[PDB]
């Protein structure tokens, strides 16, 4: 039913090994951050802080 | 004192990015040593 | 920018008092110092944004100011002495977060019926 | 160890399409790769085309390419050859050629390139 | 598609005696060489694979080897049924528009 289409290419062998990344909010837009530790998913953080 | 995990090289992967099948190449000749942390578990509670 | 939001915490009227204060190393130093003037700009840009859509309502340059129309009670009709001292800015906000468009249309028209009398 | 048998001599006229199967047996036949080779009488093989059971993918030589497609079946465990467009000279000895390449089915694969088990070879001649 | 020469093409040497085959590769194929006896009248039968290990089921005499642009595959006693055609099928190309050889040939000393 569903077309497989093949996209044979070449797979050349290469170094691979994850490396930190930040995200960041341009232009306007802050990213707020719950510094508190004991976190339960939903509900408030009173020590929240703007990065 | 230490507890083992017998484990193969896969080559024909489900893509983690969508519904696929790829095939990657045979694995190289040497070592591979990756020494990685653990932080996280993913649980699910049993059916009934 | 953004740096007028340490004062969310403070209350309705602290708030409220607050607002008439204030409203290579090389290359890392050069592509992340257009990011802060790219802030900076649409700080101003959005500033200009805002401030002639007050001009709309007929108050410019004006940290505070109110103009001729009522309150309407369906608008999450609670006392003002309650609102004003244990408040805060996001949660009336969210108890407003519908009528916002209701209270910016009205506005308008109510501006260009004062407008009427020196259009006469 | 393992054999495979293939589909009789057939004689077909030019403008036609022919088809030639290979049935492999002994093993799981989805675990293996096929490639399948012609050899011209009193001629070298020629490496027809390649295609890999688990994935169900093919890739043939490109002066060949357009006039054949080489498809398999896990359910009757056997390859099929189809060839368009049939003319004088292509009159050759068919081979189905079969290797084995490691636990496919749990996501294992080798992809050798070589043949190890082959057929018994069909023959086709294509003429008045 | 990819062409194979090779020079010098075939030497002469008689029968009964230690003869070496060598295959050329056009192109830089690391050891993705296998070689294949054909005697005249079934499938060919590969010998080489890898262009050093051997293939299960075939006698240890027959020795390859080599890399690159040049391959050698050695007899040590030569033997009834290995007279015969022998192909060098290169592999390392991908996606797979693999290239046979052109094997070897051998005349009938009639007097
Ligand atoms: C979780 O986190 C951990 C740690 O944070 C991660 O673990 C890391 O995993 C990566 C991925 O493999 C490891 O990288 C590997 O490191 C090997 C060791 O290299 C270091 O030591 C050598 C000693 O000789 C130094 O020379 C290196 O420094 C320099 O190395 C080259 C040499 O030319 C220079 O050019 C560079 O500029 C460096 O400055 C390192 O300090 C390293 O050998 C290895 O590279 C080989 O392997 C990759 C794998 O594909 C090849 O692509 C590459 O080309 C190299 O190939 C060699 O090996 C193969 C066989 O293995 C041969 O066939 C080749 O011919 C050749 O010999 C790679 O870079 C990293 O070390 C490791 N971290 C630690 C602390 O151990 C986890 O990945 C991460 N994630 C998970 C999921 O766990
Ligand atoms: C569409 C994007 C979200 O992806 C899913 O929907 N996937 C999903 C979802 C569920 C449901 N549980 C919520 C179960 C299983 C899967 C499948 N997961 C993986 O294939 C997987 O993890 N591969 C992998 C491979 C290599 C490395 Cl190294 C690795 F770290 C992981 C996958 C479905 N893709 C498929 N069937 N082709
Ligand atoms: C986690 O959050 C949910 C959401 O209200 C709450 O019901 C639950 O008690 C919390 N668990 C804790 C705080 O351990
Ligand atoms: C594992 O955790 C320790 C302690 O936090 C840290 O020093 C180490 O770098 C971590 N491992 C990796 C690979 O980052
Ligand atoms: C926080 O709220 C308390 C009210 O209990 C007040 O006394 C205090 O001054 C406030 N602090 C800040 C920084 O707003
Ligand atoms: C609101 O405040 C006024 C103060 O005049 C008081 O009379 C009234 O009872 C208050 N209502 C509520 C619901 O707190
Ligand atoms: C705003 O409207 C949404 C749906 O239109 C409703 O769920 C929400 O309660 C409303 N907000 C208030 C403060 O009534």
């Amino acid at each position: 039913n569903c077309n497989t289409s093949a996209i044979t290419q070449a797979c050349p062998k290469v170094s691979f090994e994850p490396i930190p990344i930040h995200y960041c909010a341009p232009a306007g837009f802050a990213i707020l951050k719950c510094k508190d530790k004991k976190f339960n998913g939903t509900g408030p953080c009173p020590s929240v802080s703007t990065v | 004192d230490s507890i083992t995990l017998p484990c193969r090289i896969k080559q024909i992967i489900n893509m983690w990015q969508r519904i696929g099948q790829a095939m990657y190449a045979p694995p190289i000749q040497g070592v591979i040593r990756c020494v990685s942390n653990i932080t996280g578990l993913i649980l699910t509670r049993d059916g009934g | 920018f953004l740096g007028f939001l340490g004062a969310a915490g403070s209350t309705m009227g602290a708030a409220s008092m607050t607002l008439t204060v204030q409203a290579q190393h090389l290359l890392k130093l050069t592509v992340w110092g257009i990011k802060q003037l790219q802030a900076r700009v649409l700080a101003v840009e959005r500033y200009l944004r805002d401030q002639q859509l007050l001009g709309i309502w007929g108050c410019s340059g004006k940290l505070i100011c109110c103009t001729n129309v009522p309150w309407n009670s369906s608008w999450s009709n609670r006392n003002l002495s309650e609102i004003w001292d244990n408040m805060t800015w996001l949660q009336w906000d969210k108890e407003i977060s519908n009528y916002t468009q209701i209270i910016y249309g009205l506005l308008e028209e109510s501006q260009n019926q004062q407008e009427k009398n020196e259009q006469d | 160890e393992v054999q495979l048998v293939e589909s009789g001599a057939e004689v077909k006229k030019p403008g036609s399409s022919v088809k030639v199967s290979c049935k492999a047996s002994g093993d799981t036949f989805i675990r293996y790769s096929f490639t399948w080779v012609r050899q011209a009488p009193g001629q070298g093989l020629e490496w027809m085309g390649r295609i890999i059971t688990i994935l169900d993918v093919a890739h043939y030589a490109p002066h060949l390419q357009g006039r054949v497609t080489i498809t398999a079946d896990k359910s009757t465990s056997t390859v099929y050859l189809e060839l368009r467009n049939l003319r004088s000279d292509d009159t050759a000895v068919y081979f189905c050629a079969g290797v084995y390449e490691g636990e496919a089915d749990e996501g294992e694969y080798d992809n050798n390139g070589f043949l190890k088990h082959w057929g018994q070879g069909t023959l086709v001649t294509v003429s008045s | 598609d990819i062409v194979m020469t090779q020079s010098p093409a075939t030497l002469s040497v008689s029968p009964g005696e230690r003869a070496t085959l060598s295959c050329r590769a056009s192109e830089s194929v690391s050891s993705d060489l296998a070689w294949y006896q054909q005697k005249p009248g079934q499938a060919p039968r590969l010998l080489i694979y890898g262009a050093s290990t051997r293939a299960t089921g075939v006698p240890a005499r027959f020795s390859g080897s080599g890399s690159g642009a040049e391959f050698t595959l050695t007899i040590s006693s030569l033997q009834s049924e290995d007279f015969a055609v022998y192909y060098c099928q290169q592999y390392n190309n991908w996606p797979p528009r693999y290239t046979f050889g052109q094997g070897t040939r051998l005349e009938i000393k009639r007097t």
